DNA sequence: TGCATCCGTGAGTCGAGGGTAATAACTGCTTTTACGAGCTTGCGAAAACTGTAAACGCTTATCCACCCGTGCGAT
């Protein structure tokens, strides 16, 4: 997500420096959404409301 | 005459918070997510009346609890009353 | 040495309600720019499946010492 840096990278750009899995990657990505998924997440609700 | 009498009154005679929560709260294994929701276990104050003798005949950490509870300060097995309250 | 033209001044807060209109050419001809249409890569997803150290419940192999299987004894 380009979060602390300049660019956006890709899942083969990422995948290019770490190891080259594509589909675990993307279930990298999908397993922290639900580990930020209901008591951490009270902060993060307010921004909600823009 | 009732109402500047009494206005005269002071004058003469007058001079455990951890128990409700959710159970996703502990970072607790994903093979137990499928064991907890099993039983319909809701509550973190509920599992702690499902006692040590209730939880093990789920199909797919009775020792990994016993860890998780001692690093927070809590017990197994405690007898509640009046719960959930909801 | 006046005389005549000229440049530059002129309090402060608020306030209300808003913005215009006179009149101006047609044609054929040639070059540039946009709009929709149809592909080509590629990139993020869904749905399966082959490597490891623990991965939920649960049997044994042991060792040993509290207790006591019993007997017999204590006054």
């Amino acid at each position: 997500f380009g979060i602390d840096m300049n660019t956006d990278y890709t899942l083969e750009e990422v995948g290019k420096q770490f190891d080259v899995t594509r589909e675990r990657i993307r279930q990298i990505e999908a397993k922290a959404l639900r580990k930020l998924r209901p008591s951490r997440s009270e902060v993060l609700r307010s921004f909600l409301d823009d | 005459a009732t109402i500047l009498a009494e206005q005269l009154e002071a004058f003469v005679d007058l001079r455990d918070p951890i128990l409700l929560r959710p159970v996703d709260d502990l970072e607790l294994t994903v093979r137990s997510a499928n064991c907890l929701k099993a039983e319909a276990i809701h509550y973190i104050g509920d599992l702690v009346q499902r006692t040590e003798v209730e939880l093990l005949k789920t199909p797919n950490s009775l020792t990994e609890i016993k860890d998780v509870l001692a690093s927070r300060g809590l017990s197994l097995g405690m007898r509640l009353e009046n719960w959930p309250p909801a």
